[PDB]
């Protein structure tokens, strides 16, 4: 009933499991690191937090200082 | 024209909301007579006539009103 | 199907047509109109209808519910 | 696979014109909660008589 | 990329279509009066 | 239509169990009536406890006492 | 034991409560917590009344629904208006 | 009578879906016609007493 | 009167007395196993019946003295959060004795031990009201897990996989743990209800909110720590790929709803921006990665991820609404991951392949199955009428009441979400079938046809009719909600 | 019926080509009798006596 599993598969799913072999900090590679790990988050951030900022100004309440 | 049986007669029967006009004080038979048909485009005519002669003869009215507010607006482009 | 008269297939393999159909067509149909008799029972018993009808309708002959919410001040 | 076709050819000469009258009768009281027609935006009756 | 300019060329068409309906100004050029209803223009009923 | 037709018997076996010879029970499994009286005794108790517990809530309370708080 | 019916619960507001040092007694904290959302419920189910009420109005009304039901609008937005916890407009009970 | 409307084809489907064996390749056809084209007759009965 | 104590009782009785017999009678140890569990399940059901839902205060409470002085000690209790976690841990066990159920003889009386400990153990974390003894339990799962994982798991990275599951564990649960001790020795007991009314300084709240989501951010799949669940969960046997993703990824969340809302609330509204902000990099990030995956068990891992990380968004608005969907929404994944978890064990355990190129087109010799796996990747869509979409919708109406940007791209989740589900659907039951490595397949038996009955009733009784669980709750999210809100 | 040089089709139904040619026939029917009618009236050459 176990599949014959033919042997030009396991090689590349091996291959997509152990892709941690092949990282070398490029710097094309790295800036595209830093932006989906930084920016994106920040830009995000930025959103969040001056969405409540403008729900806060037409309320009149004071802004919550949000740390 | 204006007005002469609406308000509680009008709101009796249920009068699409800007089909009130000035004339639709006879729009109120004319639904008692598509209720009482069932809505028959050929069974009931001469009804429906005076109806389009209300609506006909009000535009008339306004276009011949906004011919006149034409006709002085032209005289505004007169530069001597 | 060579192996496909092997599987259940649920809702009917390949081409099943089972050597006796109609009977349980027929038991089909029955089947429904029983169970839809609960359903019609339930859907006169709860049908508001607020406004009374222009003509009489072949309504009102299961339904008892007319014009009982005319009164929108007593509304929980 | 012809009777249907049959009952739409039926329908598809018919339809509008026992329809015409009773959808869109220059107020007919056919919508009395299905439609909102606004009194401002309500080009039914001047459309027919000044285009 | 020639299909993209499509695109962008064809919405220009549109846009540039919207453009001369601007110019047009078809909306100060009604035949007819704004509508007069009675009861105030149906103030209790709005 | 008229014709009654062919394949005496639906194909395939349900579940994959084959079926006994006849004159044989189906020799139920070993968890078939632990299991099987469980779910019956879910079911009931499911059916006739939930419905049978008092309607005591947050929601029906609030509509006692907003229906007797509004009339004044 | 039970009363099998309706979970009657006191009306009464907690003595001992003070808003200028409510942590000062935590024994009086819980059925002040409970009052409170007790009395928001209720506001939430008047809500809910109120729009049960504008909902078998619709019907009735028929195309003129503003006449005759406008008074009942704004007696359902004000209800709307201090809604337990929801938008941004937060009431101060 | 306004239920009905809704659920005919509904059920008609769930056992012809669960049961298809049983109907076999034409009997399921015909009984998911019926149900629907009483679907449709309590469709026109309603449309006679709501709309006119 | 049926008390939370024998619920407790229960699994620790089946354990003991499978211990005293021996291995040779396999029978007689499945048998006693499956029967201890099922009688915990239906002492589950009854504990329902009889549960108050209008009070606020917490249900059956027993106290078992631990220090000398009373000052902390085994406060047992369950509440309107508390119940449906002990109802579908008490639910799932059975279903995980089951699944193994023909080779018992492999694994042996170790393997129900376990189980049993498991179901006893979690039990005692969802329904006890002693802040410190909540953390004991809480990576007290530590141990039994880490056997599950190992001795019955991968062909050569078993090791790796339980490493990485347990250094997880640790950092953040004692950093979690130094917190523990500031609040004790601060107030000075760690009784729920005395902690809950406490006066905390300002500056002091960020700090033990900050150590309390670090061991919380590791159980539930956040942004920096959450590789774990799919390499972790791929190396993991059927029934505890099934318990991993269905009562573990709850402890964060249970935990949030617990300790973390009610005791500090203005740190909540304080750092509810980076939580939304984590959350929806989480949903997004996770649904572009799931899209290229070949392994036939991360496929739904990262789905798992998704849902758990949309669950926070509304169980960090404070409102009925996104509580309500969050708790609801918790209830649904445990069931939907459950489901597509054990259809995915009973692919592999047939053909033992682990990827998702090898299946293709059985439609035409599995129907059945090909109907169920339908019906579950149909519950993970989120359509009306099934689990999902109550839930998640009324986190969604939630957040909507509290913010307008985060949550609308958690509803772009779905957006990808949706689209993926089907798209792994259609990767396997459609198509020509390829008999070069298909030879020969079944289809589901008597046992894994029956097992999946439960998960479609209560799947389709979440969908059509949720009043009955939201009615025992809705006291106790709005307790939650309000709690030192005084104004 | 009938082969040509190596082309054969069935002849068309009876109880086809009659229907198809009676109801032709028929909306063909209607359609000039809904132009004597009000013809005149979406060709503005007379209104529906409203004028
Ligand atoms: C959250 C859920 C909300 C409700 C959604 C319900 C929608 C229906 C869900 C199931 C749809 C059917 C999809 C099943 C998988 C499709 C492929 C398949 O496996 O079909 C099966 C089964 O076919 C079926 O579709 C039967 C399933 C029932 C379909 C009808 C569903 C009716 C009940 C659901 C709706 C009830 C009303 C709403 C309830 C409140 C076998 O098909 P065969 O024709 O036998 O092909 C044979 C295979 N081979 C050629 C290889 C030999
Ligand atoms: C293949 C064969 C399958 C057979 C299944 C039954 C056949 C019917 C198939 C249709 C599917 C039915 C699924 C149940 C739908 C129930 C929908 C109505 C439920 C409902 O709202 O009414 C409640 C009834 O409770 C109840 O009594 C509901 C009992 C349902 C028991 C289901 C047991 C599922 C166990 C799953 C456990 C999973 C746990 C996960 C946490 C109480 O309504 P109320 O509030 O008004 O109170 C009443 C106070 N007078």
């Amino acid at each position: 009933m176990e599949t014959n599993k033919n042997k030009f598969i396991e090689d590349w799913g091996s291959a997509r499991e152990n892709l941690e072999h092949n990282f070398r900090w490029t710097r094309r590679n790295f800036a595209l690191i830093g932006i989906f790990g930084i920016a994106l988050p920040i830009i995000v951030y930025k959103g969040i937090v001056k969405d409540f900022h403008m729900q806060d100004e037409d309320a009149g309440r004071p802004h919550r200082k949000f740390l | 024209k204006k007005m002469i049986a609406t308000q509680e007669e009008m709101s009796a029967a249920k009068i699409a909301l800007g089909s009130r006009d000035m004339c639709a004080h006879l729009l109120i038979p004319l639904n008692k007579c598509r209720q009482a048909e069932f809505y028959l485009p050929w069974k009931c005519e001469d009804e429906r006539h005076v109806y389009e002669k209300c609506e006909y003869e009000l535009v008339m009215e306004r276009m011949l009103a906004m011919k006149k507010i034409r006709e002085e607006e032209a005289l505004a482009k007169q530069n001597k | 199907g060579d192996f496909r008269a092997k599987v259940w297939s649920m809702t009917g393999g390949p081409n099943c047509r089972p050597k006796h159909w109609r009977r349980n067509t027929a038991i089909a149909m029955f089947g429904v109109f029983l169970v839809c008799i609960p359903i019609a029972k339930l859907s006169a018993k709860l049908e508001q209808r607020p406004h009374m009808p222009v003509r009489p309708i072949p309504s009102q002959i299961w339904c008892k519910n007319f014009g009982t919410k005319d009164d929108y001040e007593k509304e929980h | 696979m012809a009777i249907p076709l049959i009952l739409l050819a039926l329908g598809s000469l018919f339809v509008g014109y026992l329809a015409k009258d009773m959808m869109i009768g220059l107020g007919t009281n056919f919508w009395a909660n299905s439609l909102l027609v606004l009194p401002k935006n309500e080009i039914l009756a001047e459309s027919e008589f000044a285009a | 990329y020639e299909a993209l300019a499509w695109l962008s060329g064809g919405l220009g068409f549109f846009v540039g279509l919207g453009l001369l309906a601007v110019l047009n100004d078809k909306a100060s050029k009604v035949p007819f009066t704004p509508r007069v209803y009675p009861y105030d223009n149906l103030r209790v009923e709005l | 239509w008229a014709t009654p037709g062919h394949e005496e018997r639906p194909k395939g076996y349900f579940m994959n169990r084959t079926p006994p010879a006849p004159g044989q029970s189906r020799k139920w499994e070993d968890w078939e009536l632990p299991c099987y009286i469980t779910s019956f005794l879910t079911i009931v108790i499911l059916g006739v406890g939930l419905n049978a517990k008092p309607d005591l809530s947050i929601e029906t309370w609030a509509h006692q006492k907003a229906l007797e708080r509004l009339e004044m | 034991g039970r009363k099998k019916g309706l979970p009657e619960f006191e009306e009464s507001a907690p003595d001992g409560f003070d808003p200028e040092n409510p942590y000062k007694d935590p024994v009086a904290m819980v059925e002040m917590r409970e009052h409170i959302v007790r009395e928001k419920w209720i506001q939430i189910e008047k809500a809910k009344i109120l729009r049960e009420k504008v909902k078998w109005c619709y019907r009735v009304e028929g195309v003129n629904h503003y006449q005759k039901c406008r008074h009942l609008v704004q007696q359902y937005l004000d209800s709307t208006r201090g809604v337990g916890w929801g938008k941004d407009h937060r009431p101060i009970s | 009578m306004y239920l009905l409307i809704v659920f005919l084809p509904l059920l008609g489907s769930s056992v012809a879906g669960f049961f298809g064996r049983f109907l076999g390749s034409e009997g399921s056809a015909i009984m998911t016609t019926t149900c629907v084209s009483f679907s449709s007759i309590l469709s026109l009965i309603a449309f006679y007493e709501v709309a006119l | 009167y049926f008390n939370l104590s024998g619920l407790i009782l229960c699994p620790v009785l089946g354990s003991i007395i499978l211990l005293f017999i021996p291995n040779s009678r396999i029978r007689l140890i499945r048998l006693i196993g499956l029967c201890a569990s099922l009688i915990t399940f239906l002492y589950s059901l009854v504990l329902w019946i009889q549960f108050d839902s209008s009070t606020a205060k917490f249900q059956f409470v027993e106290s078992l003295r631990w220090l000398p002085y009373e000052n902390i000690n085994f406060y047992l209790g369950i509440d309107g959060i508390s119940l449906f976690f002990v109802i579908l841990t008490t639910f799932l066990i059975p279903i995980c004795i089951l699944v193994g159920w023909s080779g018992m003889r492999s694994y042996g009386k170790e393997y129900i031990i376990a189980f049993l400990i498991c179901e006893f153990l979690m039990i005692a974390v969802f329904c006890m009201l002693d802040l410190l003894l909540f953390y004991v339990f809480f990576e007290s799962v530590l141990i039994p897990m880490f056997i599950i994982i190992g001795v019955w798991g991968s062909r050569q990275r078993k090791i790796k996989a339980a490493y990485q599951f347990f250094l997880y564990t640790l950092l953040g649960s004692l950093f979690m743990l130094l917190a523990i001790l500031l609040i004790l020795f601060q107030t000075g007991t760690t009784d729920l209800q005395i902690l809950l009314t406490t006066e905390f300084s300002e500056r002091r709240q960020i700090f033990l909110w900050i150590a309390f989501f670090a061991s919380f951010a590791v159980k539930v799949p956040m942004v920096p720590v959450h590789i774990w669940l799919p390499e972790a969960h791929v190396e993991a046997p059927t029934a505890g790929s099934v318990i991993l993703a269905g009562i573990l990824l709850k402890f964060g969340t249970y935990g949030f709803l617990r300790f973390s809302i009610p005791m500090f609330p203005e740190a909540t509204l304080c750092f509810t921006p980076f939580i939304y902000t984590l959350s929806a990099i989480a949903i997004i990030y996770t649904s572009l990665t799931t899209l290229r995956q070949i392994d036939l068990k991360k496929i739904i891992a990262y789905s798992s991820v998704a849902h758990m990380n949309l669950v926070t968004i509304g169980m960090f608005s404070l409102n009925i609404q996104g509580i309500g969907g969050s708790i609801l929404l918790m209830l649904s994944h445990g069931l939907v991951s459950s489901a597509l978890f054990l259809c995915v064990g009973v692919l592999y355990d047939r053909h033992k392949t682990r990827l998702v190129r090898y299946y293709g087109g059985l439609v035409s010799t599995m129907p059945n199955f090909s109907t169920i796996f339908f019906f579950f990747t149909l519950a993970n869509m989120s359509l009306p009428g099934t689990s999902s979409f109550i839930g998640e919708f009324l986190i969604l109406v939630g957040a909507f009441q509290r913010n307008s940007l985060v949550a609308t791209l958690a509803a772009l989740g779905m957006i990808l979400g949706a689209a993926y589900s089907l798209w792994l659907y259609n990767r396997v039951v459609s198509g020509n079938l390829k008999p070069d490595f298909l030879h020969k397949f079944s289809d589901l038996n008597g046992r894994e046809v029956f097992i999946f009955i439960p998960f479609l009733v209560g799947l389709v009784w979440m969908g059509v009719y949720p009043k009955v669980f939201l009615d025992c709750m809705h006291t106790s999210v709005s307790n939650l909600v309000q709690h030192g809100k005084f104004h | 019926g009938i082969t040509y040089k190596g082309v054969t089709v069935h002849t068309p139904k009876t109880w086809h080509t009659v229907t198809g040619k009676g109801l032709c026939a028929v909306m063909w029917f209607w359609i000039l009798y809904r132009a004597k009618q009000d013809g005149p009236v979406v060709m503005g050459w007379r209104h529906p006596w409203d004028g």
